[PDB]
C-alpha cells in the first residue's frame, strides 16, 4: 500500500556527479565535496570472471604486484613518494570489477593521478617481486589460512555456477598460482586494462575540468579498446550442495543457502535490496538496543525464542549482483545442534515474503536500508566506491533522491509479487563447513520454500 | 546501488578509549581501527558474509531467557 | 542409539524434543568428508535404473545360483515322494 | 479486486477517528428518560433488593476473610497473568507477610478451623497490591501494543512449541 | 502427540541402503488397520447367532457388502503372507542377533495373530470351521474339564461362538498396542542395514522412505485388488460354504493355508501331545537362535545355506498338509521334521576352535 | 505449573524424569518457615476428629443456612404446582 513520498529537500542538496567520456573512451567522473581529503582512483571492468580456466589467478597476482615498482620508479621510491604526499594507495580485485584508488590530501590529487597512471600503464613486473608474492599468495590460498566466511563465499559461487566462469575464485587454484609468470600478467594488462573499461573517479576538493585535463594527459597512451567480450547465455544456476563436514573444528557450523537473484540492471534489484534488508542480520554478541526476544525482525524474534536459548549465534542476508545474474540468500553461524532450527527459520522467513509480510516490517526495513546506504556515502572513499561501482554496474550514478523515489513505490505487495515469481517454490543451493549432522538433504530444505497453510 | 556496510550496525564508538582523531593513526588501515577497510587477501566480496562483531562466538550462549531460569540451571521440558 | 562416542555432541545447544531420535543416530565423522549432490529437478530421474540394470541382475543371479544344488536335492526328494505315494496307493488298492 | 477496496475503506474509517476521546472521558449528561428512571426505580430497588442483598454478601465476604486471617488481595489467584506479573515486582516485606497469611489461611481452612477472634479486628479490604497491579498492566499493555499487534506466522510444532503463540515448551497436549 | 509424530516420522533417520524387504513392515501395519476397520464395519450387519446365513445376507442384501466380506477374508491371507515374509527376511539378515528386543515384541504379535485368525474362521459357521475347532479343542482334552470351560457345552455350539467372538473383537486392538511397543524398540534400537556394520548414510523418512514404502504398498494393492475381485488364487477352502452337520465328517478337516505347517506337524507325529509339543518348539526355539554363540560376529551375509533349507522345509510341510494322510507322505514328512531339528541345532550350536 | 518465579530452581542438579510434576509445583518460600510434625505412630489418630466435631458442624450449618430462603421459595412453588395440577385434573374430568 502507498503511504506517500519520503523524498526530502535535503536529498536534492548534493553536489552533482559530472561524468565525461574522453576521446579514447575512458569515462571521468567527479563529485565535489567540502573536504580537505580526496579519493582518486581507477575503477576497471575487469575481474576473475573474465579470465580463462588456465589463467585464473592472474588478475589477483597482478593487483598484488602493480604497486611494487614501475618502469619509471622503484618500489622504495614509489612508497617514499606516496608517503611524502601524505597519501595511501589501495586496490582490490573481484570477479567482475577491480579498483586502484588513492586516498590523499587536496594537494596530492593530481600527483596521485600520475602515480596511478604509471602503475597501471607501465608496471615493472620484476621476477623477484613475483616470486615473493607467489609465496604469500600460496600461503593465503591454503584454506587453513582462510576464514570460514571467506570459504563459504567462494564455495557458494563454485556450487551455483558450475558451468560458467563466475564459479572461478579470485585467488585461483594452486596449480595456476604455481605457474603464473610475467607474460601472463602482461597479457592480462594488455587485454583487460583498456580505456573503454576504465573509469577515473575523483571525489573531494576537485574541479572536473582540471581532472579531465590531467586524465587525458596521463592516460594518452592507454590502449583505446579491446575486442568485445564473447556473448554468452545467462549463467545457469545449479541447485547443488557443497558441504564440508568436519567434526574436528569446534562446535560452530557455518551454513550458506542461496537462491537465484537478479542482475544489477534488473527492475527488481531494489526489491531484492529491500528483501535483503528485511532479513537483516543478528549477532548474539552484539544485539543492539532491542533484544532478540523483542525484535521487530520476525526471523530474529522467532529465532531468539527457540529452546529458550536462541538458534542463531550469527546470521546475515546477502544480495550479490552481477551483470547477468545474482545470488540472494542468507549466511548462518550457529551451534551444531541448532542448525536444523536455524536454516528452517530463515527459509520460513524468506518463504513468508511470498505469503504474509506486514507493512510495518517493510517500512522499518526501508528506513534501515536508507540509513545504511546514506551513511556509506559519508566519506570520500565511500562516495568514490559508490560512483565507480555504480557507473560500472549501470553506466550512471543513481542519485539518493532517485533511489528513494523508486523505493517509495516498493511496498509489501510488490515484495510479495517478486518473491512469488522468483523465490517461492524455487531451487536453492546449500553450502556449509563444520559439524553439520543436523543439515538435511538439499531436497528436504527446498520443500521449505513453500507452505501448506495459506 | 551497492551496500558498503553490514546489515547489523555496530552501534559502538569508533575511536578507542583514550585515542583521539589526532592520535588514532590512520583509521582507514590501522590495525586497531574499528573501521579499517578489510583486506582482500583472497579477493573482494566476502565482506557481505563477514561477521564484523569483534567478540568471538560462544556457541549456544543463551539469549532466549525471559527471566525464567538462573544461570547454570538446565530447563527440563521447558520448566 | 549409536556408540556413546558417536552420539557425543560438540554443541551446547539443547537437543530439540522433536529431534531426539535424529541426534541419537549422530556419527563422529573422522577426517572429514566433502558431500555433493544436485537437485532432482535438474537431473535425469530414470536413467540410473537403466544404467545399473544389467549389473544389478548379473550380481543377483550369481548370488542366487548358490542355492541351485540345495534346490535340486529338494526337487529330487519331491519327485521321489510323489512317485512313492502313487505306487503305494496302487499297491494297497488297485487289483 | 474487492479486497483492495475494503482495505481503503478500513484505512479511511480509522484515519477519521484518530485522536477521538474515549466514551468515558466525555462529559455526559444523562438522557431525560434515564433521569426519570434513576429517580423512581434506582432508589426503591436499592432500598429493597440491591442494597440489602449486596450488604449481605459483602459482610459475609469480610467475615470469611477475617476467619482465614487473610486480606482481600491475598485471595487473588496467580493463574491470572496480571497477578503473576505484579507478584514479580512486589517488595520482599509485602511478599513475606503475604505468604505467611496465605499459609495460615490454608491450614485453618483445611483443618476446618477459624482464626481466633483476638486476631480478627482488622480491615481486610486494604488494597496493598494496587500499585503493582497498575504497573503490571502498564507493562503488559506496552508489550501488547508494541509486540503483538498482528497474528504472527511461525514454523509450527518446532522447538517444543506449537508455533501458534505460546512461549513455554511442552505446555499443550499436542506439544506433550 | 504432534511432536512425537514429528520425532518418529518426519525427523526419523534411516539408512539409505535398505532394500524393498524393509517395506514389508509398513505394509503389515497398513493391512492390519484395514482388517480392523472392515471387521468392525462387517459387524454392523452380522448376526453371530448364525454366521452362515449372516454371510449370505451381507453378500446379497447389503450394498457393497460383497466388498467387505471378501476384503476381510482376503486381507487376512494378505496379513499372514506379509508377516511370514517379514520373518523370512529377519532370518536371512539375522536381525535377531542384536535387536532381540524387537524380535521378542514381534513374536508376541505373531502369537496373538495365530489366535485371532483361527477364531475368525469359526465365525464363518461352516462345516470346515466347526469340525476344525472340534479337533483342535480336543488336544487340550488331557487337562481335566478345560474343554468344557472353553466350549461352554459338551459340543461346539453358538455358546462357543458368542465367547470366541469377543476374543476376536478385542484381541486385535491389543495387537495394535504391541505394534507400538514394536515400533518403540525399532526407533530406539536402530534398524539393521543390508551391510553388517553401521554407516553414516541415514536420510529422513517422510521425504524418502515413505515415498518408497508407498510405491511398495501400491504394488501389492494392484495384486490384492485382482485377487479381491477375481479370485486369481484359491486362498479360501470351498468346504466352508457347506451348512454344519454334526453327523457327517467333512471330506478333509484342514485349516486355512496359513495354519497348514502346524496342522502337518500334528498329523505326522504319532502321539497327539508330541505333535502339540513340536508345534510349541517351532514357535519358541526360533527365539533363542543367537543366545549360545560366543564369537564377535553376527553370522550375516554368508551364503545362508541353512536359511534356504529352512524356508523350503516350511513350504514342503505346507504341501504335506494339503495332501490326505497317505502313509507315504507321513514317512517323508517325518524326515522333514528330523531335518528341521538338525538345521535348528546348526543355528544354535557355538563353534569350537581348530 | 506454578508461576515462573516459583518454579525457578536454585540448584543446578537436573530434574529427575519421575519428578517433573513435583518440581513444576515448587514455591519460592519468602522469609523462611519452621515446619514441625510427629509420626502418626506416636500420636492419637482419631482424637482430632472428635475435637473438631462441634465447630466443623456449626460452621457448616451456618453457611448452609444461606440457602434457606431460596429453598423455601422453591418448595412453595412445588406445593403450588402440585395443587394446581390436582385442581386442574378434577376440573377437566371429575363430574
Ligand atoms: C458485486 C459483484 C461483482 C461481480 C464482479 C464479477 C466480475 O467482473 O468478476 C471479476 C471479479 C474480480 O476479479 P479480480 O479483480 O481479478 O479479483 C480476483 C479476486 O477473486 C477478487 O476477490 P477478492 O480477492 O476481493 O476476495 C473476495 C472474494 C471473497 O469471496 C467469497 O468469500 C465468496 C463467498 C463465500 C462463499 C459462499 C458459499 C455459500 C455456500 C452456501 C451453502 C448453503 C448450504 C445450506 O469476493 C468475491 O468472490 C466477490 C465479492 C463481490 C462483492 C464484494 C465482497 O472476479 C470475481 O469476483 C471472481 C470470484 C471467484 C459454470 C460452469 C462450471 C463448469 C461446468 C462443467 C460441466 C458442464
Ligand atoms: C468413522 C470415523 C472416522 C474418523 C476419521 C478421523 C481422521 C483423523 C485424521 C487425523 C490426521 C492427523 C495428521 C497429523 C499429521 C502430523 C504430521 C507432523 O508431525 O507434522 C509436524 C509438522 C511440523 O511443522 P513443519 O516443521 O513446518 O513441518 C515438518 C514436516 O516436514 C511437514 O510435513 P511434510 O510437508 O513433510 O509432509 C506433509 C504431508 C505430505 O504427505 C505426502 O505427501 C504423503 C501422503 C501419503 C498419503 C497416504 C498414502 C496411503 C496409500 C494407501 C494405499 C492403499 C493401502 C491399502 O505428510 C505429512 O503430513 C505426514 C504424513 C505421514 C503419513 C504416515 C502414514 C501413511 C499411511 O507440522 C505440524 O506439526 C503442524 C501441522 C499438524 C497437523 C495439523
Ligand atoms: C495383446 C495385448 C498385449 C498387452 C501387452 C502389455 C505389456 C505391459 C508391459 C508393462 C511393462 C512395465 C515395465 C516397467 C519398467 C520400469 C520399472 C521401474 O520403473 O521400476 C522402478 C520402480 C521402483 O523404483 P526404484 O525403487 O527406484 O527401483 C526399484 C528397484 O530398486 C529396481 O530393481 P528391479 O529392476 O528389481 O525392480 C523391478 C521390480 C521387481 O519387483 C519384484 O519383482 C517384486 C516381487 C519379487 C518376487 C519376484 C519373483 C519372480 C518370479 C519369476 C518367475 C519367472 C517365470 C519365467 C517363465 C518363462 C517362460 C518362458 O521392482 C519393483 O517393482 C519393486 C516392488 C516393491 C514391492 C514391495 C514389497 C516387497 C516385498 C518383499 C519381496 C517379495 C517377497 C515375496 C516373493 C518372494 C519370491 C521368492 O518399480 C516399480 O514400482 C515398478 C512396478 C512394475 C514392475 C514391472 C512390471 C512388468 C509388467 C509386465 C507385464 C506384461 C504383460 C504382457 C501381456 C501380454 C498379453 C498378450
Ligand atoms: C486385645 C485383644 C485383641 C484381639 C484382636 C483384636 C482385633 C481388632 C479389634 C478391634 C476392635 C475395636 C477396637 C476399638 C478401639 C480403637 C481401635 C483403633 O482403631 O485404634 C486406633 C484409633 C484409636 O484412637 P487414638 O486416638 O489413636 O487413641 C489414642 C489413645 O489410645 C487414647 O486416647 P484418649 O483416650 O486419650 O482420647 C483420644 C481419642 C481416643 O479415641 C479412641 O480410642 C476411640 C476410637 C474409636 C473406637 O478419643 C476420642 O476420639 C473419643 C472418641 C469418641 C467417639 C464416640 C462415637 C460415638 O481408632 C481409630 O482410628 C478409629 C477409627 C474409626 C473409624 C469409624 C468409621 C468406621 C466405619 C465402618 C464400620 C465400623
Ligand atoms: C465430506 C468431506 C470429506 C473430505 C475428505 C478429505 C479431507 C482432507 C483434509 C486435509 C487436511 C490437511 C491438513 C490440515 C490442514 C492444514 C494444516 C497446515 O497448514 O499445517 C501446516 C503444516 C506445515 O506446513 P506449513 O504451511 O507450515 O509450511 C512449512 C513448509 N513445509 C510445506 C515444507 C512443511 O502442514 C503440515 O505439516 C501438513
Ligand atoms: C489381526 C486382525 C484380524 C484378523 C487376522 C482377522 C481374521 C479374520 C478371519 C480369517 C475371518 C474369517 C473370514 C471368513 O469367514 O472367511 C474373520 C471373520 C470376522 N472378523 Fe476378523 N480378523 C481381524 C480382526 C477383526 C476385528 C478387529 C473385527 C471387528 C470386531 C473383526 C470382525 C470379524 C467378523 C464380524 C467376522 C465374521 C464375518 C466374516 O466371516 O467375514 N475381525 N476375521
Ligand atoms: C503384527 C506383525 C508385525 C508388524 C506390524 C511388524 C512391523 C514392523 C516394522 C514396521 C518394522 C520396521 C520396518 C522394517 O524394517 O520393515 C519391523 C521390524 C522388525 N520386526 Fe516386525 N512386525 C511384525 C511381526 C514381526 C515378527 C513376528 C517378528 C519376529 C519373528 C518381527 C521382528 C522384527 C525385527 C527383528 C525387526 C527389525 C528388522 C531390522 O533389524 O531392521 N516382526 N517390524
Ligand atoms: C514358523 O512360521 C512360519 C513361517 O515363518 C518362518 C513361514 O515362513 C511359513 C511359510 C510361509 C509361506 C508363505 C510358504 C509358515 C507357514 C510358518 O509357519
Ligand atoms: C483346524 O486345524 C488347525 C490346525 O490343525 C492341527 C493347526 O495346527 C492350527 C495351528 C495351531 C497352533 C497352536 C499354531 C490351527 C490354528 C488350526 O486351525
Amino acid at each position: 500500500y502507498y503511504w506517500g513520498s519520503t523524498v526530502t529537500t535535503e536529498m536534492h542538496n548534493v553536489s552533482p556527479t559530472q561524468v565525461t567520456r574522453l576521446p579514447n573512451g575512458m569515462r571521468v567522473a567527479t563529485q565535489f565535496s567540502y573536504t580537505d581529503s580526496a579519493t582518486v582512483g581507477l575503477w576497471i571492468d575487469a575481474g576473475a570472471r573474465y579470465e580463462t580456466k588456465e589463467s585464473n589467478g592472474t588478475a589477483h597476482f597482478l593487483e598484488r604486484v602493480l604497486y611494487l615498482g614501475t618502469k619509471n620508479r622503484s618500489r622504495d621510491q614509489l612508497e617514499t613518494e606516496v608517503e611524502n604526499l601524505g597519501a595511501n594507495l589501495n586496490s582490490y580485485t573481484g570477479r567482475e570489477q577491480t579498483a586502484f584508488y588513492a586516498k590523499t590530501t587536496k594537494d596530492g590529487i593530481l600527483p596521485c593521478i600520475d602515480i596511478l597512471a604509471d602503475c597501471i600503464l607501465n608496471p615493472k613486473l620484476d621476477g623477484d617481486e613475483i616470486e615473493k608474492e607467489r609465496v604469500r599468495i600460496t600461503q593465503d590460498l591454503q584454506a587453513v589460512n582462510q576464514s570460514y566466511e571467506e570459504l563459504l563465499y567462494d564455495k557458494v559461487h563454485t556450487a551455483c555456477y558450475r558451468d560458467c566462469s563466475l564459479g572461478q575464485t579470485v585467488i585461483g587454484p594452486e596449480e595456476n598460482v604455481a605457474t603464473i609468470k610475467r607474460d601472463h600478467m602482461v597479457n592480462y594488462l594488455y587485454n583487460n586494462f583498456t580505456a573503454d573499461r576504465m573509469v577515473l573517479v575523483a571525489v573531494g576538493p576537485v574541479d572536473h575540468a582540471q581532472i579531465v585535463k590531467e586524465a587525458e594527459k596521463k592516460f594518452a597512451n592507454i590502449r583505446p579498446t579491446a575486442g568485445p567480450r564473447m556473448l554468452e547465455e545467462k549463467p545457469y544456476f545449479c541447485a547443488s550442495e557443497l558441504v564440508y563436514r568436519n567434526d574436528d573444528m569446534g562446535p560452530t557450523a557455518h551454513i550458506a543457502i542461496a537462491y537465484e537473484g537478479v542482475p544489477w540492471r534488473s527492475p527488481d534489484y531494489i526489491t531484492f535490496m529491500l528483501m535483503n534488508a528485511i532479513i537483516g542480520s543478528y549477532d548474539k554478541k552484539n544485539e543492539g538496543l532491542v533484544p532478540g526476544l523483542q525484535s521487530a525482525n520476525r526471523i530474529t524474534q522467532t529465532g531468539a525464542t527457540r529452546m529458550d536459548v536462541g538458534c542463531f549465534d550469527y546470521y546475515t542476508g546477502f544480495n550479490i549482483a552481477y551483470k547477468d545474474t545474482g545470488l540472494f540468500g542468507f549466511y548462518i553461524a550457529t551451534d551444531e545442534v541448532a542448525v536444523e532450527h536455524a536454516v528452517g527459520d530463515l527459509m520460513f522467513g524468506v518463504t513468508s515474503f511470498s505469503y504474509s509480510l506486514t507493512e510495518e516490517e517493510v517500512m522499518k526495513a526501508k528506513r534501515e536500508l536508507k540509513t545504511n546506504f546514506f551513511s556509506g556515502l559519508d566519506n570520500t572513499t565511500g562516495v568514490a566506491e559508490d560512483i565507480g561501482r555504480q557507473i560500472l554496474a549501470y553506466g550512471r550514478r543513481l542519485s539518493p533522491a532517485e533511489f528513494v523515489e523508486r523505493l517509495d513505490q516498493i511496498d509489501s505487495q510488490e515484495v510479495q509479487r517478486v518473491a512469488w515469481n522468483r523465490l517461492h517454490d524455487a531451487e536453492i543451493t546449500m553450502t556449509g563447513v563444520g559439524p553439520l549432522h543436523g543439515l538435511l538433504q538439499l531436497w528436504d530444505l527446498r520443500r521449505q520454500t513453500w507452505w501448506w497453510r495459506y | 546501488p551497492p551496500i558498503q556496510k553490514p546489515l547489523l550496525p555496530s552501534g559502538r564508538a569508533v575511536l578507542k578509549h583514550g585515542r583521539s582523531m589526532l592520535c588514532s593513526g590512520n583509521l582507514s588501515y590501522d590495525v586497531n581501527s574499528t573501521i579499517k577497510a578489510p583486506e582482500c587477501k583472497r579477493g573482494m566480496g566476502f565482506t557481505q558474509f563477514k561477521r564484523f562483531t569483534p567478540v568471538p562466538i560462544e556457541s549456544g550462549v543463551s539469549v532466549g531467557n525471559r527471566g525464567w531460569f538462573f544461570p547454570g540451571v538446565i530447563p527440563y521440558q521447558g520448566h | 542409539p549409536n556408540t556413546k562416542r558417536d552420539i557425543r555432541r560438540l554443541g551446547s545447544y539443547p537437543v530439540p524434543p522433536e529431534s531426539k531420535n535424529f541426534w541419537r543416530g549422530r556419527f563422529q565423522v573422522p577426517g572429514g568428508q566433502i558431500q555433493q549432490g544436485v537437485s532432482p529437478m535438474q537431473q535425469k530421474i530414470f536413467f540410473q535404473w537403466w544404467w545399473n540394470l544389467p549389473t544389478r541382475y548379473f550380481w543377483r543371479f550369481t548370488k542366487w545360483s548358490d542355492f541351485l544344488i540345495p534346490s535340486l536335492m529338494w526337487y529330487t526328494g519331491f519327485l521321489m515322494c510323489k512317485n512313492d505315494v502313487e505306487e503305494g496307493t496302487r499297491s494297497r488298492y488297485w487289483y | 479486486s474487492f479486497h483492495r477496496a475494503f482495505a481503503r475503506v478500513v484505512c479511511n474509517y480509522n484515519k477519521s477517528i484518530e485522536g477521538s476521546v474515549p466514551w468515558y472521558q466525555v462529559k455526559r449528561e444523562k438522557s431525560p428518560f434515564q433521569q426519570v428512571w434513576d429517580e423512581v426505580f434506582t432508589p426503591i430497588w436499592f432500598k429493597l433488593v440491591k442494597g440489602p442483598y449486596e450488604r449481605w454478601e459483602y459482610n459475609a465476604l469480610v467475615a470469611r476473610y477475617r476467619g482465614m486471617g487473610i486480606m482481600a488481595d491475598d485471595a487473588m489467584n496467580d493463574k491470572d497473568m496480571i497477578v503473576e506479573r505484579a507478584l514479580d515486582i512486589i517488595p520482599e516485606d509485602i511478599r513475606i507477610q503475604r505468604y505467611r497469611r496465605m499459609m495460615r489461611g490454608a491450614v485453618l481452612a483445611g483443618r476446618k478451623l477459624h482464626l481466633p477472634l483476638e486476631l480478627q479486628n482488622y480491615d481486610p479490604m486494604v488494597p496493598y497490591m494496587a500499585p503493582y497491579i497498575e504497573e503490571a498492566k502498564f507493562q503488559m499493555q506496552e508489550e501488547q501494543e508494541l509486540l503483538a499487534y498482528h497474528p504472527w506466522d511461525r514454523r509450527l510444532y518446532t522447538a517444543g512449541v506449537s508455533g501458534f503463540g505460546e512461549t513455554s515448551m511442552h505446555s499443550t497436549f499436542l506439544t506433550m | 502427540f504432534i511432536l512425537i509424530i514429528k520425532d518418529n516420522i518426519i525427523l526419523y533417520n534411516i539408512n539409505d541402503s535398505i532394500n524393498y524387504l524393509w517395506n514389508i513392515g509398513y505394509i503389515i501395519m497398513v493391512v492390519m488397520i484395514v482388517q480392523v476397520i472392515t471387521g468392525i464395519i462387517i459387524n454392523l450387519y452380522m448376526n453371530i447367532n448364525n454366521g452362515y446365513k449372516g454371510i449370505i445376507y451381507i453378500i446379497k442384501e447389503i450394498y457393497y457388502g460383497y466388498i467387505l466380506r471378501y476384503i476381510h477374508n482376503n486381507n487376512s491371507t494378505l496379513i499372514y503372507v506379509v508377516v511370514y515374509l517379514h520373518i523370512i527376511r529377519n532370518l536371512y539378515y539375522k536381525t535377531y542377533y542384536y535387536n532381540i528386543l524387537i524380535w521378542y515384541s514381534g513374536m508376541i504379535m505373531l502369537y496373538q495373530l495365530i489366535i485371532i485368525g483361527f477364531i475368525g474362521y469359526i465365525l464363518g459357521w461352516g462345516q470346515l470351521s466347526y469340525w476344525g475347532i472340534t479337533v483342535i479343542i480336543n488336544l487340550i482334552s488331557g487337562i481335566p474339564y478345560l474343554i468344557l470351560l472353553i466350549s461352554g457345552n459338551y459340543y461346539i455350539t453358538i455358546v462357543t461362538i458368542k465367547r470366541l467372538y469377543i476374543v476376536h473383537f478385542i484381541l486385535p486392538i491389543i495387537l495394535i498396542y504391541v505394534e507400538i511397543i514394536h515400533v518403540y524398540y525399532i526407533h530406539y534400537l536402530i534398524n539393521n542395514n543390508i551391510v553388517e556394520y553401521n554407516v553414516n548414510n541415514k536420510i529422513i523418512f517422510n521425504n524418502y522412505i515413505l515415498v518408497k514404502d508407498n510405491n511398495g504398498i501400491i504394488f501389492i494393492l494392484n495384486i490384492f485388488i485382482l485377487e479381491l475381485n477375481n479370485n486369481i488364487f484359491i486362498i479360501a477352502d470351498n468346504d466352508n460354504l457347506i451348512e454344519i452337520n454334526i453327523l457327517v465328517t467333512p471330506i478333509h478337516i484342514i485349516p486355512e493355508w496359513y495354519y497348514l505347517y502346524w496342522y502337518s506337524i500334528l498329523k505326522l507325529l504319532p502321539n497327539k501331545y508330541s505333535g502339540l509339543y513340536i508345534v510349541v518348539n517351532s514357535i519358541s526355539i526360533i527365539n533363542i537362535l543367537s543366545e549360545y554363540k560366543i564369537v564377535i560376529s553376527e553370522y550375516k551375509n554368508y551364503k545362508n545355506i541353512i536359511w534356504y533349507n529352512q524356508i523350503i522345509q516350511y513350504i514342503s510341510m505346507i504341501y504335506i498338509g494339503i495332501q490326505l494322510p497317505i502313509i507315504e507322505y507321513i514317512n517323508y514328512g517325518r524326515y522333514i521334521i528330523i531335518f528341521n531339528i538338525l538345521l535348528l541345532i546348526m543355528y544354535l550350536y557355538p563353534k569350537k576352535k581348530k
